[PDB]
């Protein structure tokens, strides 16, 4: 376990730096207060996303209509699931740590306005604690939420897509061999990880029917068009590990 | 509305 992996090496060095969400803790929480700083923490992380995926070997290489759409498909899942591990990193998993100056403990929780939400979020940093996941195995597993959903009639760079993710796939067994000696553990730790990706799959629908809720609560047959394939089955396919 | 912000931000840098 000793030697780290060039690629998985490289993972890390790309992460990006400490997104802060700008927001004044000194100030009593409000309803409207917390859902600003989620949007503004929210549209910084995205372009901190899109710039992380121009360094990943193999993505720009997908036409780019091919990159758009994954993206799209995953910035909702590439998102909780960093908030997930900043969670269990930081602050063992006891809060969710959004940003350095956006952390909700349980009472934060209860009193946001969105407390459900956060119950759900919670679920991931809560199973990383459960699992252990180390830095290696949690840098692999956030590429495959990348390359984890596409279009039913697939993309337009298929073959190179499918072997980008395999090569990732490939990756996360070396991470988990750092730890796991052993062909029948390492195995069990395999399905125990991807097994955790598949079930993002729901998960991340409710992210996205809160979000849309939460617009129509603002203010509209058309925004609701277009965000039912994000929260609807049937309309995308999800690359499962496991059936 | 975040395909157009996506789509600009992969062109830039
Ligand atoms: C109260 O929540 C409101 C949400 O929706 C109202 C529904 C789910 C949220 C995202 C949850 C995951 C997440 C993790 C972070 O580390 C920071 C922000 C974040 C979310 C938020 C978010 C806001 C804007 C954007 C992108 N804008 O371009 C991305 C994420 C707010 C929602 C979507």
């Amino acid at each position: 376990i000793q030697l780290i992996p060039p690629l998985i090496n490289l993972l890390m060095s790309i992460e990006p730096d400490v997104i802060y969400a700008g927001h004044d803790n000194t100030k009593p929480d409000t309803s409207s207060s917390l859902l600003t700083s989620l949007n503004q923490l929210g549209e910084r992380q995205l372009l901190s996303v899109v710039k992380w995926s121009k360094s990943l070997p193999g993505f720009r290489n997908l036409h780019i209509d091919d990159q758009i759409t994954l993206i799209q498909y995953s910035w909702m899942s590439l998102m909780v699931f960093g908030l997930g591990w900043r969670s269990y990193k930081h602050v063992s998993g006891q809060m969710l740590y959004f940003a350095p100056d956006l952390i909700l403990n349980e009472q934060r929780m209860k009193e946001s306005s969105f407390y459900s939400l956060c119950l759900t979020m919670w679920q991931i940093p809560q199973e990383f604690v459960k699992l252990q996941v180390s830095q290696e195995e949690f840098l692999c597993m956030k590429v495959l939420l990348l390359l984890n959903t596409i279009p039913l009639e697939g993309l337009r760079s298929q073959t190179q897509f499918e072997e980008m993710r395999s090569s990732y796939i490939r990756e996360l067994i070396k991470a988990i061999g750092l730890r796991q000696k052993g062909v029948v553990s390492s195995s069990q730790r395999f399905y125990q990880l991807t097994k955790l990706l598949d079930n993002l799959h729901d998960l991340v629908k409710q992210l996205h029917l809160y979000c849309l809720n939460t617009f129509i609560q603002s203010r509209m047959s058309e925004v609701i068009a277009a965000q039912l394939p994000k929260i609807l089955a049937g309309m995308v396919k999800p690359l499962l590990f496991h059936k | 509305g975040l395909e157009a912000i996506i789509r600009k931000a992969l062109m830039g840098k």
